């Protein structure tokens, strides 16, 4: 578990900066693309609840 | 052990001061996603889980 | 020596796979209007099925370096090529472009990004880049033919690798390397000189008959070759097409005593002699090199002997279009196939209705030349063919069961392909899409004339009843 | 190698319109390499 | 996540002295309440944040498992959002903190709560809302709060400035 976290927490700190530079260029969202592909959704709030 | 601790190093060397440095962040992700066999392949879900 | 490779030459893209034990290549190929999904086809193995060599062909367009392509997409509104260099790939049956599309399948979620092809050329994951595979050469310097070679998206940076999971031979897209080799077919097109891959329109006499298959829902089979005359001089049933089976450069010039392999556009099939019935036509399961070749000689005599011309450059000029005569004979049973007309039967007054067949003696009249075939005919007799294929396929699925009104689990056979037979008929339809009114008159005109010529040359293939 | 070095580095430029003193700086210095060693050829295949 | 938040802890994930185990639910709780601070969720009706008032409110006034001023301004400041994002979509959420301030008077860590209570009549001003509920405490309330105040509360001129209510909540 604590590997897990620390593995979503490097992948979290790892977001291309804001939405301020994620408007402007694609490589911010070809990143938040794979990074949303990487892990599925209802994960998270499964694990919360 | 070892993977905690270099997902904890790791962690330290993205955020610099509360910020995301881009080019280290899209080099990282490069390096960690090329190769498959990377962050647990047999349990993560790279082997089918 | 070391091939020249200019940005303007067909390239087929191909790799090498063991799962069968056995190293042989297999290349990659896509249909036109229809299914946007890459599929495989033996092409190492020729000898026992025959490969197609039609929707597997590739043209390079241009070649700018990365930074170059990033200016030209943020502002849009024969050279060579370097390493590491942005290449396009369009297709040369409908002009289509290689593109990777947001999907996923093979039952692998994660990270697919299943590969296809792309209408427009807007950019985005349209374009490819190479990258040093082998440690001989680096980034910088002239692309050697073969040696393997990576190709990845700019937009999507990703590898083009295949499939371990169930799915038999399926390239995906994902961050796994996987060396593909390099194969280049054709070159730089000539003055009107002959060229392996392409159709051709074969004539008989000067002006009169042709050489063709009858039409569909005749008495029989289309295993007949008669001889036509002008009906069908300008219709697309009489339309042949010639492939080496070498795997080698098959774009250079047809030279005498090659291995031809006359291909039907319009049923896919091929014309050889089963020593049997005559000359008749052959499916793709009976697909033997013993009979299915045939070779190009002047005049009627053998003067075979040793092999010769066995280069693989582009070769000396030979006979152009229309230029003079060409005499066609079997490369094993060595015997010309020119009609005979015993006697004209009063049964069936066609005006000219002669079977072909082969025999010792001949005639002294195999007055054939070679004649160029249209872009647009060859592509419309290939769309005909694959749409008539589609819909063979979808009445045979429904007539499968006919008796069976019980339900209990619709899977009870063969599927049916509803999503690409609706997505085949939504691109004809947006392809026979009659222009607007608003450019000038002639191009008005120009665009009527070919929408009847396309109309035209679908009504007499037919598919109607 | 220099002169696709060159090149590239005009393509990242080749959209500005304003060199700024670091970019004018690093053109002189690649520009100074590029004529010393074109006088190293010079006096390479210099004579007959 | 904002209800799956709010339902697993009880009373502020049960804030006492009994063993005190385990304290590392402090930076959770920054963190998810940063995050409610950082977006507006509540907007359209069927709300349950009722809970989720209650136990902010008695983290809020009951502080009693350790002492850490940046988990009350941080508190305080959700609170402050809460009251001024909400607008009358619930009763009791509004007259539970209207309660326990006008029954904890003259205290330290009740001044979110009188500050939020002065702050909400300025932004409601009793407009697209008549309910009589609020009314029936509201001037008695306040008229006892400000006796208290006056006479058994020897506060400085210093707390009587920057903790001073209007509550013109008269009709």
């Amino acid at each position: 578990m604590s590997f897990y976290a620390a593995l979503i927490d490097l992948l979290g700190r790892c977001a291309p900066e804001m939405h301020l530079i994620q408007a402007g260029k694609g490589e911010a969202l070809r990143i938040r693309a794979i990074l949303r592909s990487l892990v599925p959704l209802d994960d998270l709030v499964g694990i919360i609840s | 052990c070892g993977g905690e601790r270099y997902l904890d190093f790791l962690r330290f060397a993205v955020f610099v001061n509360g910020e995301s440095v881009e080019e280290n962040a899209n080099v990282v992700v490069r390096l960690l996603i090329r190769k498959p066999e990377c962050f647990g392949p047999a349990l993560r879900g790279e082997g089918g889980s | 020596e070391v091939q020249f490779l200019r940005t303007d030459d067909e390239v087929v893209l191909q790799c090498s796979a063991t799962v069968l034990k056995e190293q042989l290549k297999l290349c990659l190929a896509a249909e036109g209007f229809g299914n946007r999904l890459c599929f495989l086809e033996p092409t190492s193995n020729a000898q026992n099925v025959p490969p197609d060599l039609a929707i597997c062909c590739f043209t390079l367009e241009q070649s700018l370096s990365v930074r170059a392509l990033q200016e030209m997409l943020a502002n849009t509104v024969h050279r060579t090529l370097l390493y590491g260099h942005a290449i396009l790939l369009r297709h040369a049956h409908s002009r289509m472009y290689l593109s990777c599309l947001t999907t996923s399948r093979s039952m692998t979620d994660k990270l697919a990004f299943d590969v296809g092809l792309q209408e427009d050329a807007t950019g985005e994951a349209c374009w490819w880049t190479m990258h040093p595979a082998s440690k001989q050469r680096s980034e910088g310097e002239k692309v050697r033919v073969g040696d393997d070679l990576i190709l990845v998206s700019v937009s999507s940076e990703r590898y083009l690798h295949l499939s371990t999971a169930s799915g038999e031979l399926q390239v995906d897209a994902s961050f796994m390397q996987t060396l593909w080799n390099m194969n280049p077919i054709c070159s730089c097109c000539e003055e009107g000189y002959v060229t392996g891959g392409h159709v051709l329109r074969l004539f008989h006499g000067h002006m009169d008959e042709c050489l063709t298959i009858s039409a569909a829902d005749s008495d029989d089979q289309r295993r007949l070759v008669y001889y036509e005359g002008g009906a069908v001089c300008t219709h697309a049933r009489s339309l042949w097409r010639l492939e080496p089976l070498r795997i080698s450069w098959s774009g250079s010039h047809l030279r005498w005593g090659q291995p031809l392999r006359i291909r039907h556009v319009t049923t896919g099939r091929y014309l050889a002699l089963t020593e049997d019935q005559g000359l008749v036509v052959v499916d793709a399961c009976k697909a033997h090199t013993k009979a299915t070749s045939f070779c190009f000689r002047v005049s009627k005599e053998k003067l075979d002997t040793a092999p010769k011309r066995d280069v693989e450059g582009m070769g000396p000029p030979e006979i152009k279009y229309g230029e003079s005569l060409c005499f066609v004979q079997h490369v094993a049973s060595g015997l010309w196939l020119t009609y005979a007309a015993p006697d004209p039967k009063a049964l069936r007054l066609g005006v000219l209705k002669k079977k072909a067949i082969l025999h010792q003696e001949g005639h002294m009249d195999d007055a054939l030349f070679l004649t160029r075939c249209q872009q647009e005919e060859s592509q419309a007799a290939r769309m005909i063919h694959s749409t008539a294929g589609l819909y063979n396929q979808f009445i045979k699925g429904l007539d499968s069961f006919s008796g069976k009104p019980r339900g209990s689990g619709p899977p009870a056979g063969p599927a049916l392909p509803i999503e690409a037979v609706i997505l085949s008929l939504q691109d004809l339809i947006g392809y026979f899409e009659p222009p607007s009114e608003e450019l000038q008159h002639e191009e008005k005109q120009s665009k009527l004339r070919s929408l009847r010529n396309r109309q035209s040359l679908f009504q007499e293939e037919g598919m109607l009843s | 190698r220099l002169q696709e070095s060159i090149s590239d580095f005009y393509w990242y430029y080749s959209g500005k319109d304003v060199i700024e003193e670091q970019g004018k700086r690093n053109f002189s210095k690649a520009m100074s390499v590029a004529k010393q060693v074109f006088n190293s050829l010079t006096e390479y295949i210099q004579g007959p | 996540h904002v209800l799956d938040v709010g339902f697993l802890p009880d009373m502020r994930a049960a804030a006492s002295l009994d063993t005190a185990t385990f304290s590392t639910t402090e930076m959770a709780l920054a963190l998810n309440r940063y995050l409610c601070l950082a977006v507006l969720p509540l907007i359209t009706k069927c709300a349950p944040l009722f809970a989720g008032t209650e136990h902010r409110a008695i983290m809020v006034d009951s502080m009693l498992h350790t002492v850490y001023r940046l988990s009350r301004g941080r508190s305080l400041t959700k609170a402050q959002r809460d009251v001024i994002e909400d607008c009358l979509m619930a009763l009791c959420r509004y007259i539970r903190p209207s309660m326990l301030q006008h029954l904890l008077r003259r205290l330290v860590f009740d001044v979110p709560i009188l500050n939020e209570f002065a702050k909400m009549p300025l932004k409601l001003l009793t407009n697209h809302y008549e309910r009589c509920w609020k009314y029936y405490c509201l001037p008695t309330g306040w008229a006892n709060f400000g006796v208290t105040s006056e006479e058994e509360l020897h506060l400085t001129r210093k707390l009587f400035w920057g903790i001073f209510d209007s509550l013109a909540h008269k009709k």
